C-alpha cells in the first residue's frame, strides 16, 4: 500500500521503545523505497529501505530486499556537532519462484518474525553467541 | 493490486494482456480543467487594464489511459494502443494580434491569447466505401511485387539445412572411429589438396577439414536476421486516403462591445484501417522474457567461427553439444510462427488533422490587416477494435507451408546429437 | 543457549499455524548451526540456519547470518515419490562493530520483527508490491 | 453469391449430423475460395474449396473444381496436442463448353446429388464395394 | 511533497506577472522532476527542473540542482509556426554535507531569495552590471 507514517511499538529489550518512520520517497533508479525516523540530522536519522523486483532475462526469481541502517551518534565529539560513530547494518532478503504461492510466502513472513522473538536468536543477536 | 489494468493472469502464473479490457476500455469522465485562465497583454479603452476573466467553456470529455506493454506474439509488432476519445467540439487556442488605426483619438492595441471557443464539427463519418475496395486490390499485386523477395529467402534457408546434414558425419567420425568417411568430405570442399599430413590428435583433424565451412554458415545466419524482420513488416496491411474539406463556423464574440471576429478553417478528413496477422494460438502463453533474445544473435554467431576460443581447456566436447542444442532451440522458437497464421486482431482508426488555413479580419464591415497563427492541441483519436471484414480475401497458409517442414527436419536432426 | 526443540506459534497468514524445529547439529567447517522441522524426507523438511562470526584480519566486523529454506513438495508427480518443486529462500544478515553495544543490537532485533508485522511489508511480501 | 456461413443439415449415415462452414476468404493467386468449419486447430478443421475458371488460349472449356479435406484427429497421441492421422480427400470437378446451356448444367448438378443418395454409391463409398 | 500546480504571484519587474506550473512527471533515469507552464507548444512552454541526490562512493555530499529554461518565441518568422529564438538558462545548485543540519539549509534558502530581491543583483541581472 501507500508509503505512510509507520508507528512501531514494543521495541528494544524493554519493549517500551516506540518508533515512527516517515515516508522518504522512492529512488526510481534502483526502484527502492525509503523510510526514516524524523530526527534532526538525516545522517543521524534511522533509515529503512524496502524493494521489490521482477524476473528478467538475468533472473527468473523475485527478490525482496530490506535493509536497515541505524548509526550511532556521538553527541560530544569535542566539537559543536555530533558525528557518526558506528553504523549498524541490518539486511534481509527474499527469493521466490514465479510459481510461488501466497501462503508459502505468508508462511515465510511470520516464522522469520517468530524466530526474532525466539529465545535462540536473542543470545545470538544481543550477546553474540553461537548455538551452544 | 497484483493485476494492473492491462494484465491478466493464467494457469501457470503467466502475465498476459487482458483481452476483455484491452479491446473495449472503460469510459472515464473528466472533471479537471486544462487551461481555464488566460492572460491579456495590451491596452484597451485608452487605459491600462490587466485583469483575468474566465470565458465560456465546459468540461465533458471521455478519455482512456494509454497502455504500452510487451507484445503478445514472439518476434511480433507492438500491440495497438486502444484509446477511446469522445469529441466535445474541440477548441483551438486563438492567438491573434490585430492593430487598427482609425478616428482621431480611438486607438488601442490588445492581444487575446489562448481563447477557446466552440464550433460545429462532424463527430462521425464513414470512408469504407473507398477504402475497403482499395484494400483488397493490393493483395493481388503483393504476390508480384514482394513475391520475389519471399521466394529468394526460401531458397537461401533450404541450403542451410543441407549443410547441417553433412557436418554431422564429421563430428561422429571421432566417436566410433570411422575416419575414412571424414577424408571424403574434406576433399570435396577445397579446390586442391593442401591438407596437413602430420600425425596429430584425433579431434584436431576436424578443425582443418571444416575451415571454409565455418565461414559459409556465418554469412548465412548474418543476413538472414535482417530479412527475417523485413517480411514481418509486410504482414501489417494498412491503406488509406485523405480528402479535402472545409468547415464553417460562426457566433464568435471575443471583443465585447468593440467588434466581432470570423474566419474559416480547413481540415483534412482522413481514414485508415490497419489489420494484424499473427498466430491464432500464439497469444495464449507468454511471460516477461522466457525466450532467447535476438539483440545478441549478431554477436553470438561469430563467437564460434573465430579461431580464438576460451573453451579449449574447458571440455570442448561439452561446449560443442551445447552449441548445437542452442541452435535447434532457437530454430524451434522461430518455427512456431508459421504453423497456422490467420487474422487475429483488427482496428479502425479515424482522425482529422489540421492544415494551413486563412483568417480574415473585419471591424463592423471595414477591412483590416490581421496576422494570426494557431495550433491544434486535441484531435480525433478513436481506434475501434473489432474482428470482421466486409469481403475477406486472403490466403497465406500454403505459401508459408513450405517453410514449416524445413525447420521441423532440422529440429529433429539435432535430437540425434545427444550424449 | 543450547540448541533445542524450537516451537513456534502464530504462523502464516492465519496465525494458527505452528511449527517445531529440531536441532540438526552444527557444521563445524563453516561453523553454522542447523535447525529443521521433523518431516519425512529431509530434502522436503524445512531448514533453518544461524551463524555467528568473529572479526579477523579480513574483516573487523561481526556477521550474524540467518537463512531459511522452505521447499515446495509436489505430492503427486506421476511417480511414487514426492519431489522438490520450488525452493523458497529467506536470508537475513547482520553487521556490527566491535564497539557495538547491547541495546543497539537489541534495538535492531525487535524493530525488524515489528516491520515483519507491519502492514507495509505484508503487501510487499505476500502480494509482491512496491511502496505505493 | 457472397461467401457466407453455410449450415448443413442431414449429414452422415445418421443424417442427424449438422455442419457449419465459415468463409475463409479467397486465395487470389489460384483464384480459389475456401470454406471451413470453425474448430480449434485450423489444421484439424474441415476444409471446403471451390473454384471457377475461364477459357484461355490453353483451354476453351470452363472448369469448376471442388475439393473437400477432412482430416482425422488423434486426440491422445501420448502427447499434449492432437495430431493429424488420416486425411480424407474428396475431389469433384466439372467441365463445360462455352456454348453449354443453363439447364444442362443444372441437370448435371442435381443428378450427381441423387447418385450420392442412391443406394448404389453408398456401398461403393461406405463399404468400398464394386458394382456387384 | 507531491508535484502539484504551482502558482506564482509577484513576477517580473512589474510584480503583477503571475505564472502557473503543471507537474510534468519525473524522468526516472536521471531521477529529475519537471514542471512547466501550460502553453500551446511544449518547446515554447517554460520549463522548471528540480532534482535531489544522495551520496555515493563517488561523492559524499548531497546535490540539489534546479534549472530553469525560458525560451523566446518568435511569433512571426515569416512562416506559419512560431520558432525558438533565444533560450534563457537559469541554473541553481546546492551542496551539503551528510552532517548538514536543517536550519543551516533553511538559512541558505531564504538568504538566496533575499539577494534576488536585493537592489544589488537587479542591476547585475537586469542591466548586466558589475559591482560598481
Amino acid at each position: 500500500a501507500k508509503l505512510e507514517t509507520v508507528t512501531l511499538g514494543n521495541i528494544g529489550k524493554d519493549g517500551k521503545q516506540t518508533l515512527v518512520l516517515n515516508p522518504r520517497g522512492v529512488n526510481p533508479t534502483n526502484g527502492v523505497a525509503s523510510l526514516s525516523q524524523a530526527g534532526a540530522v538525516p545522517a543521524l536519522e534511522k533509515r529503512v529501505t524496502v524493494s521489490v523486483s521482477q524476473p528478467s532475462r538475468n533472473r527468473k526469481n523475485y527478490k525482496v530486499q530490506v535493509k536497515i541502517q541505524n548509526p550511532t551518534a556521538c553527541t560530544a565529539n569535542g566539537s559543536c556537532d555530533p558525528s557518526v560513530t558506528r553504523q549498524a547494518y541490518a539486511d534481509v532478503t527474499f527469493s521466490f519462484t514465479q510459481y510461488s504461492t501466497d501462503e508459502e510466502r505468508a508462511f515465510v513472513r511470520t516464522e522469520l518474525a517468530a524466530l526474532l522473538a525466539s529465545p535462540l536468536l536473542i543470545d545470538a543477536i544481543d550477546q553474540l553467541n553461537p548455538a551452544y | 493490486p497484483k493485476l494492473p489494468r492491462g494484465l491478466r493472469f493464467g494457469a501457470d502464473n503467466e502475465i498476459l494482456n487482458d483481452f476483455q479490457e484491452l479491446w473495449f476500455p472503460d469510459l472515464f469522465i473528466e472533471s479537471s480543467d486544462t487551461h481555464p485562465w488566460y492572460t491579456l497583454k495590451g491596452r484597451v479603452l485608452n487605459a491600462h487594464l490587466d485583469d483575468r476573466l474566465p470565458n465560456v467553456g465546459g468540461r465533458q470529455v471521455r478519455r482512456t489511459p494509454h497502455r504500452v506493454t510487451v507484445p503478445i506474439a514472439s518476434s511480433g509488432l507492438r500491440p495497438v494502443t486502444t484509446v477511446q476519445y469522445d469529441p466535445a467540439a474541440l477548441s483551438f487556442l486563438l492567438n491573434a494580434r490585430v492593430d487598427w488605426d482609425f478616428g482621431n483619438g480611438d486607438s488601442a492595441n490588445l492581444v487575446i491569447n489562448d481563447f477557446l471557443f466552440r464550433t460545429f464539427a462532424p463527430k462521425e463519418f464513414d470512408f469504407s466505401n473507398s477504402l475497403v475496395p482499395r484494400y483488397t486490390q493490393a493483395f493481388s499485386a503483393f504476390n508480384a511485387k514482394y513475391g520475389t523477395m519471399i521466394g529468394e529467402g526460401l531458397e537461401t534457408i533450404k541450403y542451410l539445412g543441407l549443410l547441417l546434414r553433412r557436418l554431422r558425419e564429421g563430428y561422429r567420425a571421432v566417436k566410433r572411429g570411422d575416419l575414412r568417411a571424414l577424408r571424403r568430405v574434406i576433399q570435396s570442399y577445397h579446390n586442391g589438396k593442401w591438407k596437413p599430413a602430420t600425425a596429430g590428435n584425433l579431434w584436431l583433424e576436424f578443425r582443418y577439414g571444416l575451415m571454409p565451412l565455418f565461414y559459409d554458415i556465418r554469412d548465412v545466419m548474418l543476413d538472414w536476421q535482417n530479412r527475417h524482420d523485413k517480411i514481418q513488416r509486410l504482414l501489417r496491411f494498412s491503406v488509406g486516403h485523405g480528402e479535402d474539406y472545409v468547415v464553417e463556423f460562426d457566433n464568435l464574440y471575443p471583443a465585447v462591445a468593440y467588434f466581432k471576429l470570423k474566419g474559416e478553417i480547413t481540415l483534412e478528413r482522413r481514414h485508415r484501417h490497419g489489420i494484424s496477422y499473427a498466430n491464432r494460438e500464439g497469444y495464449a502463453v507468454f511471460d516477461n522474457g522466457s525466450l532467447r533474445p535476438v539483440s545478441d544473435w549478431k554477436e553470438l554467431a561469430t563467437a564460434f567461427i573465430n579461431p580464438h576460443e576460451v573453451a579449449w581447456e574447458l571440455t570442448p566436447y561439452s561446449f560443442v553439444v551445447d552449441w548445437f542444442l542452442n541452435v535447434g532451440d532457437i530454430l524451434a522458437q522461430q518455427g512456431q510462427l508459421y504453423h497456422n497464421i490467420d487474422i487475429v486482431d483488427g482496428f479502425d482508426r479515424r482522425d482529422i488533422r489540421l492544415k494551413s488555413f486563412t483568417i480574415k479580419g473585419e471591424r463592423n464591415g471595414r477591412p483590416v490587416n490581421v496576422s494570426a497563427s494557431l495550433s491544434a492541441v486535441d484531435l480525433f483519436y478513436s481506434r475501434l477494435h473489432t474482428s470482421n471484414l466486409p469481403f475477406a480475401t486472403l490466403d497465406l497458409d500454403t505459401t508459408f507451408s513450405s517453410f514449416k517442414h524445413v525447420l521441423d527436419s532440422i529440429f529433429l536432426l539435432t535430437q540425434r546429437v545427444k550424449r
